[PDB]
RNA sequence: GGCAAAAUAACCCUGUAACUUUGGGAGAAAGGGGGCUUUUAAGCAACUGAAAAGAGAGAGUAGCGACUGUUUAAUAAAAACAU
RNA sequence: UGUUUACAGCUUAAAGAUUAUUUUGUACAAUAUUAGGUAAUUAUUUCUAAAACUGUUUAAUAAUAUUAUUUUUAGUAAAAUAAGCCUAGAUGUUUAGUUGAAUUUAGAGAUUGUUCAACCACAUACGGGUAUGAAAACUACCCUAUCUUUUUGACAGCAGUGA
RNA sequence: AGAAUUAACAAAUGAGUAAAUUCUAGGAGAAGCUCUGGCUAAUACAUGUGCCAGCAGCCGCGGUAAUACAUGAGGAGCAAGCGUUACCCACAUUGACUGGGUGUAUUAAAUACAUAGGUGAUUACAAAUACUACUUUAAAAGUCAAUUAAAAACCUAAUAUAGUAGUUUUUUUGUAAAUGAUAAUUAAAUAUAAGGAUAGGAGAUUUAUAGAACAACGAUUAAAUGUAGUUACACUAUAGAGCUUGCCAUAAACUAAGGUGCUUUCCUAUAUUUAAUUAUAGCUGAUGUAUGAAAGUACGGGGAUCGAUAAGGAUUAGUUUCCCUAGUAGUCCGUACUGUAAAAGAUGAAUACUUCAUGAAUUAAAUAUUCAGGGAUAGCUAACGCAAAGUAUUCUACUCGGGGAGUAUA
RNA sequence: AGUAUCCAAUCUAGUAUUGGUAAUUUGAGUGAAGUUGACACAAGGUACUGGUAGGGGAACCUGUUGGUGGAAUA
């Protein structure tokens, strides 16, 4: 292995473009749709990226509705979608130019939803417990 | 492998020997011999059984030093040595030929003076 | 095989060792013809043959013999010289002498029949095996090593290992590993 | 159209690429030197030094023809002719 | 030409502690899609230079008549002789600060070499060089070079700012 | 939660601070996050959606009947954290000292000699070492099983190295007025489809000459193309050429492999047995040396047979091709290169020991055993299968999923 | 003081070696319900295939040696 220069060189990395880092930021050029393989059938959204390191890329959009367009700053997760080819990475929500998924109040951590003002009843003890 | 200082030039190959550390008197010599533990036999009994060119030699030296020094200077010791060792055999078989003429010239007089 | 190679490794440019002194082969060939012209077969002597007729002698004479028989005389001719005890046949001094008489034949066989590839591999073994007994005999009876190499026109080149691993190798010294 | 002119210019030494039919290319290119002294000087040299004269400019890359050669005396010496 | 057992401070020599420098062995990553490398190079001897000089006797040394001899460092901007040295992954290329040790682990081991500590290295530059001192260049000093603001300066010192 | 006091790091001087003490109120006044198909603890509950929208760590859900999507309820677990990503370790015998595998599971490279190196026979004797107990060095910090059941701490053990005592229950190194496995040599005997060379024989095929005045022969599932019509084919006789080496022939034949077979002689080589001799010189083995089917390449020669390419004939077919006629290169020898394969026993080399049957062979009152696969079994193995692929010991090498790929590049 | 030697930075040129970039060209993997034909696994309808040589709409065909990772014939 050549992209990898630490640890077990014999191990093929699980995110090659993203590399050693845990995340990396980029900018969209264009959005797309990609079909899955034959056992399934759907239209899963995809979002190109150029990274700061000048590397082309594709990425996944988990949220139902999305704010994505051209010239949007995005942050990558590295995980991926399974059925799709070339989509072994995935974007992160609640960051520079995405939006919290909407009309949603479950699994509020993956999608970036903050906690609503109803469920919370008390403040943190640094001010007015 | 190491290189060792023997003062008397006393040891040969099979002689098994203790060696000890000394400060370096030269490069690659920081050991000397202390003692032979087991000897190995010698080649002394067999070793005991075992001139005009000096005017040939001393010329051939002076030939090349006059030529070489003008043509190519000291610059490299490799040139200083690879020449000489390779030039003498080129010189000696020519300098032997200078003396072989002597046996020829002296007799061609006697052959002409006698008859 | 063994080459001039002072390091642990064995290169292409390194040259093989010398089997004979300069003009060692021809001197030995001359010795044979002297034997071939004035000798009889191995087992027989001239004293036993003097009553018998010439027709019996010329048959036993070694001119008419085969090279496989020409050696048998030369071998026993050597055994009487280079033995340690009576009826000695296998000691080191003799074993080297046997290969020297073969090399005289293999070369003649290989210079002539060049395509006998199996023979070309056989030289490399004789030399190597000669090169071993030639060393083991230095180590044990050095004053017999020289009394052989003169007769058979052999050079006195010691081994580069220095007889290190056969002789008195022991207690090999202590050091420590770290990091 | 750098045509013409200018410049290079012989000898000795160091050194010398791609390509190659392994002969060559190649004099490749590039650079240096030539006196007097007394001592071999970690000495001198007061425009110009084989003192005047004389003798190659070099490299990179396409097209045609293999090469030496031959030819239209008196406008064409070449990719033509021959081999 | 007051006293140096009145106090402080300084000089000189010796004994010893400690420190600086110099020396060796082994350990010490991949790679042959790198195998020949080295040329004052390898060994001895000599010469030169610095180390306080001369003598007396003794010891010891080789011959033996008893005279002569007795040491260490550096230099190829000293020379000669003989030809060797490394190649038992020399050289060359790439990567990298080494270690105690940290994470993990039943144990061996594997991956990393952050915090602190030891040693080495750097202090704008793989740069050149000097004085003092027991020991230096780290905010020393001189020169060149790069960049920058004042002919200063280089925050890999703390805090802090930008990117 | 709130408030207050003191000790100690300075019995002169504190920046700042008790994992210390007392007092009052009041009586948990600090909770989120993930999940709900299986691995995985938790619902066959409800609605809509309909291979769409979407989940997804891995398997995989969704096609009108969705405990897997979205809505809602209920329910489970971890907890000042919960969850996701990236890298590392363990679980893994997933990199093999402890501790693997290599006949068939993309793993022994074609093969042998051999260097460095590793490794290794008997007895007797010395010496040293291991093992046991004590002791030396290996900075502190950090780790560490600290112990009289004790937190804010100072395990002295392990490992390595030098050294002492005990020499008894291990091993190493080496020497002997030494013994003497193995490997080798000599003499004798025996065997070899092992290799090269010299000489000579044999076989069919083919050409030519001669003879004889026949008209068709040869190919094919069949047919045509094609050969001849004055004998060509065919038969007989004589000679010559290139190639090849019948029955013997078989598992129990040989050799490192490739591979090899008519007879005679010389040289070379291997193996079996006894006696004598030398007395571990042996076994293994990167670098390296040497060999290496066939096709193919250059030069030269030779040139009968078979026979790529291309041509023709046909057929069936619509093409190309499998069949047929004729036949170039080549096929054979010499000099040299080339250096690959399913290079095979798909099984690295060597030693010791080991089953029953069937069977091959010496031939033994000098000397007693060797061999085979065409059977099965112990034992081993995933199974098929092997008398080694079994039990035991010594050395070397390869192996970190697949595609990309035995390819690119240099 | 200073002459003369030794030496560094910067600059010039070409060569050697290694990387970056490009008109243009080419290869591979992957996805999908495509067209043409039928190579392969059975004797795959002419047994497959390795090494090699030549030929060639494609998958492929033929010679020469080898192997079974092929059946079948008593
Ligand atoms: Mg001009
Ligand atoms: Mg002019
Ligand atoms: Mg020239
Ligand atoms: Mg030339
Ligand atoms: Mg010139
Ligand atoms: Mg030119
Ligand atoms: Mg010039
Ligand atoms: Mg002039
Ligand atoms: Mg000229
Ligand atoms: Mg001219
Ligand atoms: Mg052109
Ligand atoms: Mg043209
Ligand atoms: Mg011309
Ligand atoms: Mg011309
Ligand atoms: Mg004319
Ligand atoms: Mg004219
Ligand atoms: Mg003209
Ligand atoms: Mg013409
Ligand atoms: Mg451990
Ligand atoms: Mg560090
Ligand atoms: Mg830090
Ligand atoms: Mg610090
Ligand atoms: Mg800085
Ligand atoms: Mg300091
Ligand atoms: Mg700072
Ligand atoms: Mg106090
Ligand atoms: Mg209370
Ligand atoms: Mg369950
Ligand atoms: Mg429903
Ligand atoms: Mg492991
Ligand atoms: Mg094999
Ligand atoms: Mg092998
Ligand atoms: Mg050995
Ligand atoms: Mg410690
Ligand atoms: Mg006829
Ligand atoms: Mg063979
Ligand atoms: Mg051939
Ligand atoms: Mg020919
Ligand atoms: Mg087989
Ligand atoms: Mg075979
Ligand atoms: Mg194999
Ligand atoms: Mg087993
Ligand atoms: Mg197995
Ligand atoms: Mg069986
Ligand atoms: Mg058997
Ligand atoms: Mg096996
Ligand atoms: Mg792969
Ligand atoms: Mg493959
Ligand atoms: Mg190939
Ligand atoms: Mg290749
Ligand atoms: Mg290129
Ligand atoms: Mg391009
Ligand atoms: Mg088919
Ligand atoms: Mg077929
Ligand atoms: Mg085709
Ligand atoms: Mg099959």
């Amino acid at each position: 292995c050549i992209n990898k220069k630490k640890g077990n060189l014999h191990r093929k990395l699980r995110a090659r473009i993203l590399g050693i880092n845990p995340q990396k930021k980029g900018v969209v050029m264009k959005a797309r749709i990609v079909t899955p393989r034959k056992p399934n059938s759907a239209r899963r959204p995809v979002a190109k990226v150029i990274l700061v390191n000048k590397k082309r890329l594709t990425a996944h959009i988990p949220g139902i509705g999305h704010n994505i367009r051209r010239h949007s700053s995005v942050l990558v997760r590295g995980g991926g979608c399974r059925d799709l080819p070339g989509v072994r990475y995935t974007c992160v929500r609640g960051v520079y130019d995405f939006s919290k998924v909407l009309n949603r109040f479950n699994r509020r951590s993956r999608y970036g939803i903050p906690k609503p003002d109803e469920e919370k009843k008390k403040l943190r003890r640094k001010f007015r417990v | 492998k190491y290189q060792v200082h023997d003062s008397e030039n006393f040891c040969v190959t099979g002689d098994k020997v203790v060696i000890k550390s000394m400060l370096p008197i030269s490069t690659m010599k920081h050991y000397y011999v202390r003692n032979i533990v087991k000897p190995f036999p010698r080649d002394t009994y067999y070793k005991e059984g075992q001139e005009q060119l000096k005017k040939e030699y001393q010329r051939l030296y002076q030939e090349f030093y006059e030529r070489e020094q003008q043509r190519t200077e000291i610059k490299n010791k490799k040139d200083e040595v690879t020449l000489k060792s390779a030039l003498k055999a080129k010189a000696l078989t020519r300098a032997m030929a200078n003396l072989r003429k002597v046996e020829s010239t002296q007799k061609k007089k006697d052959k002409v003076v006698a008859a | 095989l063994m080459t001039m190679s002072k390091s642990g490794r064995q290169f292409a440019r390194d040259k093989p060792l010398e089997e004979f002194i300069p003009k060692g082969l021809e001197k030995l060939k001359q010795k044979e013809q002297v034997t071939i012209n004035t000798n009889y077969k191995a087992g027989f002597t001239s004293e036993e043959l003097e009553p018998y007729n010439e027709m019996v002698k010329r048959a036993l004479k070694l001119n008419n013999a085969s090279p496989f028989e020409i050696t048998q005389f030369k071998v026993q001719q050597a055994i009487q010289k280079f033995k340690v005890s009576p009826r000695d046949t296998g000691s080191a001094a003799i074993q080297v002498a046997v290969r020297t008489e073969k090399l005289i034949k293999m070369i003649k066989h290989c210079q002539e029949n060049r395509q006998d590839k199996y023979a070309g591999r056989a030289l490399v073994r004789l030399l190597e095996q000669r090169r071993k007994w030639l060393d083991y005999l230095r180590f044990t009876d050095y004053h017999r090593y020289k009394w052989i190499c003169e007769e058979f026109c052999i050079p006195d080149q010691p081994p580069l290992n220095g007889h290190h691993k056969a002789n008195f190798r022991g207690e090999p010294n202590r050091q420590v590993k770290t990091i």
